[PDB]
Protein backbone atom coordinates (compact mmCIF):
# COMPACT_ATOMS: atom_id res chain seq x y z
CA UNK A 1 0.00 0.00 0.00
CA UNK A 2 1.14 3.48 -1.26
CA UNK A 3 2.16 5.32 1.89
CA UNK A 4 2.08 9.47 2.66
CA UNK A 5 4.97 10.90 4.62
CA UNK A 6 4.84 14.71 4.53
CA UNK A 7 8.40 15.86 4.72
CA UNK A 8 10.47 17.00 7.55
CA UNK A 9 12.23 20.10 8.12
CA UNK A 10 15.97 19.77 7.98
CA UNK A 11 17.63 22.53 9.33
CA UNK A 12 19.53 24.54 6.96
CA UNK A 13 22.60 24.38 8.35
CA UNK A 14 22.92 20.59 7.93
CA UNK A 15 21.88 20.42 4.17
CA UNK A 16 24.89 20.57 2.61
CA UNK A 17 26.46 17.29 4.49
CA UNK A 18 23.39 15.22 3.81
CA UNK A 19 23.57 16.09 -0.05
CA UNK A 20 27.51 15.08 0.07
CA UNK A 21 27.36 11.90 2.42
CA UNK A 22 24.04 10.99 2.27
CA UNK A 23 21.97 7.83 1.46
CA UNK A 24 19.18 8.04 -0.75
CA UNK A 25 16.54 8.48 1.37
CA UNK A 26 18.35 10.91 3.80
CA UNK A 27 19.35 13.03 0.14
CA UNK A 28 15.19 12.34 -0.56
CA UNK A 29 14.46 14.19 2.93
CA UNK A 30 16.62 16.90 2.13
CA UNK A 31 15.36 18.10 -1.70
CA UNK A 32 11.92 17.70 0.02
CA UNK A 33 12.97 20.07 3.27
CA UNK A 34 14.18 22.19 0.47
CA UNK A 35 11.14 21.96 -1.69
CA UNK A 36 9.02 22.43 1.52
CA UNK A 37 10.25 25.02 3.82
CA UNK A 38 13.10 26.92 2.39
CA UNK A 39 12.87 30.52 1.00
CA UNK A 40 15.60 31.34 -0.57
CA UNK A 41 15.34 30.48 -4.54
CA UNK A 42 18.79 31.23 -5.24
CA UNK A 43 20.24 28.74 -2.30
CA UNK A 44 17.77 26.16 -3.12
CA UNK A 45 17.18 26.42 -6.68
CA UNK A 46 21.48 25.91 -6.33
CA UNK A 47 21.22 22.89 -4.76
CA UNK A 48 18.37 21.05 -6.56
CA UNK A 49 20.50 21.39 -9.92
CA UNK A 50 23.38 19.94 -8.35
CA UNK A 51 21.03 16.90 -7.56
CA UNK A 52 19.39 17.13 -10.78
CA UNK A 53 22.44 16.90 -12.98
CA UNK A 54 24.36 14.59 -11.21
CA UNK A 55 25.18 11.21 -13.21
CA UNK A 56 26.46 9.73 -10.38
CA UNK A 57 23.00 9.68 -8.41
CA UNK A 58 20.29 7.63 -9.24
CA UNK A 59 17.34 8.08 -11.60
CA UNK A 60 14.94 8.51 -8.56
CA UNK A 61 16.90 11.32 -6.86
CA UNK A 62 17.49 12.98 -9.88
CA UNK A 63 13.83 13.10 -10.82
CA UNK A 64 12.61 13.86 -7.26
CA UNK A 65 14.94 17.28 -7.42
CA UNK A 66 13.15 18.51 -10.60
CA UNK A 67 9.81 17.76 -8.33
CA UNK A 68 11.13 19.83 -5.80
CA UNK A 69 11.95 21.98 -8.28
CA UNK A 70 8.48 22.58 -9.28
CA UNK A 71 7.73 22.82 -5.72
CA UNK A 72 9.91 26.00 -5.23
CA UNK A 73 8.36 26.87 -8.23
CA UNK A 74 5.04 26.58 -6.56
CA UNK A 75 5.55 28.60 -3.77
CA UNK A 76 8.45 30.90 -4.26
CA UNK A 77 6.83 35.13 -5.87
CA UNK A 78 10.42 35.89 -6.23
CA UNK A 79 11.92 33.04 -8.49
CA UNK A 80 13.71 33.85 -11.71
CA UNK A 81 11.07 32.34 -13.84
CA UNK A 82 13.86 32.46 -16.95
CA UNK A 83 15.95 30.39 -14.95
CA UNK A 84 13.55 28.09 -13.75
CA UNK A 85 12.45 27.60 -17.39
CA UNK A 86 15.65 27.09 -18.93
CA UNK A 87 16.60 24.59 -16.93
CA UNK A 88 13.25 22.51 -17.21
CA UNK A 89 13.23 22.58 -20.75
CA UNK A 90 16.78 21.68 -21.19
CA UNK A 91 15.97 18.27 -19.56
CA UNK A 92 12.77 17.46 -21.89
CA UNK A 93 15.48 15.35 -23.84
CA UNK A 94 16.63 12.82 -21.48
CA UNK A 95 13.96 10.41 -19.96
CA UNK A 96 15.80 9.54 -16.43
CA UNK A 97 14.12 13.36 -15.71
CA UNK A 98 11.65 14.19 -18.56
CA UNK A 99 8.58 13.37 -16.71
CA UNK A 100 8.89 15.18 -13.37
CA UNK A 101 10.04 17.97 -15.31
CA UNK A 102 7.40 17.93 -17.70
CA UNK A 103 5.13 18.07 -14.53
CA UNK A 104 7.45 20.85 -12.71
CA UNK A 105 6.72 22.70 -15.79
CA UNK A 106 2.57 22.40 -15.30
CA UNK A 107 3.55 23.94 -11.87
CA UNK A 108 6.07 27.02 -13.06
CA UNK A 109 3.51 27.98 -15.53
CA UNK A 110 0.17 27.87 -13.41
CA UNK A 111 1.76 29.68 -10.48
CA UNK A 112 4.21 31.44 -11.94
CA UNK A 113 2.87 32.34 -15.73
CA UNK A 114 -1.17 32.60 -15.23
CA UNK B 1 -0.35 19.78 3.80
CA UNK B 2 -3.43 18.07 3.92
CA UNK B 3 -5.58 17.28 6.84
CA UNK B 4 -6.46 13.45 5.62
CA UNK B 5 -3.10 12.02 4.32
CA UNK B 6 -2.81 8.20 3.95
CA UNK B 7 -6.65 7.50 3.22
CA UNK B 8 -6.99 10.82 0.64
CA UNK B 9 -3.66 8.83 -0.95
CA UNK B 10 -5.13 5.81 -0.80
CA UNK B 11 -8.54 6.80 -3.22
CA UNK B 12 -6.27 8.95 -5.68
CA UNK B 13 -6.04 8.36 -9.40
CA UNK B 14 -2.50 8.65 -11.01
CA UNK B 15 -2.95 11.37 -13.63
CA UNK B 16 -1.05 9.87 -16.64
CA UNK B 17 0.38 7.09 -17.01
CA UNK B 18 3.84 8.86 -18.01
CA UNK B 19 3.90 9.83 -14.44
CA UNK B 20 3.56 9.10 -11.17
CA UNK B 21 1.72 12.16 -10.02
CA UNK B 22 -1.76 11.70 -8.25
CA UNK B 23 -4.93 13.22 -7.95
CA UNK B 24 -7.56 13.52 -5.26
CA UNK B 25 -10.47 15.11 -3.07
CA UNK B 26 -10.62 14.98 0.52
CA UNK B 27 -14.34 13.73 1.21
CA UNK B 28 -14.70 15.37 4.38
CA UNK B 29 -12.58 18.94 4.26
CA UNK B 30 -13.22 18.70 0.58
CA UNK B 31 -9.72 20.07 -0.35
CA UNK B 32 -7.66 19.33 -3.69
CA UNK B 33 -4.83 17.34 -3.15
CA UNK B 34 -1.73 16.53 -5.50
CA UNK B 35 0.47 13.74 -4.87
CA UNK B 36 4.43 12.80 -5.72
CA UNK B 37 6.43 10.07 -5.71
CA UNK B 38 9.13 10.40 -3.12
CA UNK B 39 10.59 7.16 -3.41
CA UNK B 40 9.14 3.47 -3.62
CA UNK B 41 5.77 3.76 -2.77
CA UNK B 42 6.39 6.41 -0.68
CA UNK B 43 4.69 9.73 -1.96
CA UNK B 44 4.36 13.65 -0.45
CA UNK B 45 1.09 15.97 -0.94
CA UNK B 46 0.18 19.34 -1.01
CA UNK B 47 -3.22 21.30 -1.34
CA UNK B 48 -4.13 23.29 -4.66
CA UNK B 49 -7.49 25.40 -5.52
CA UNK B 50 -9.64 23.86 -8.37
CA UNK B 51 -8.43 26.45 -10.69
CA UNK B 52 -4.67 25.63 -10.28
CA UNK B 53 -5.37 22.17 -11.18
CA UNK B 54 -4.73 21.32 -15.26
CA UNK B 55 -6.96 20.12 -17.36
CA UNK B 56 -5.97 16.53 -16.95
CA UNK B 57 -6.14 16.68 -13.39
CA UNK B 58 -10.19 17.67 -13.38
CA UNK B 59 -10.69 15.62 -16.24
CA UNK B 60 -8.93 12.77 -14.43
CA UNK B 61 -11.20 14.13 -10.92
CA UNK B 62 -14.75 14.29 -12.64
CA UNK B 63 -14.77 11.47 -14.57
CA UNK B 64 -12.62 9.51 -11.82
CA UNK B 65 -16.22 10.01 -9.97
CA UNK B 66 -14.43 12.57 -7.55
CA UNK B 67 -16.05 16.05 -8.05
CA UNK B 68 -19.79 17.04 -9.58
CA UNK B 69 -17.90 20.48 -11.02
Amino acid sequence: TMRYQEPARIPNAEIDHVLASGNPEAIADACLSIAYYEDDWEWAFKRLKSVAFDLNRPDSLRSLAVTCVGHLARRIHDLDVAMAEEFLLSLGGDQAVASAASDALDDLRIFRMS
Amino acid sequence: GPSNGQSVLENSVQVKETSPRRVSVDPQTGEFVVFDRTLGDVYHGHVRAWKDLTSDMQNALVRGGYVDR
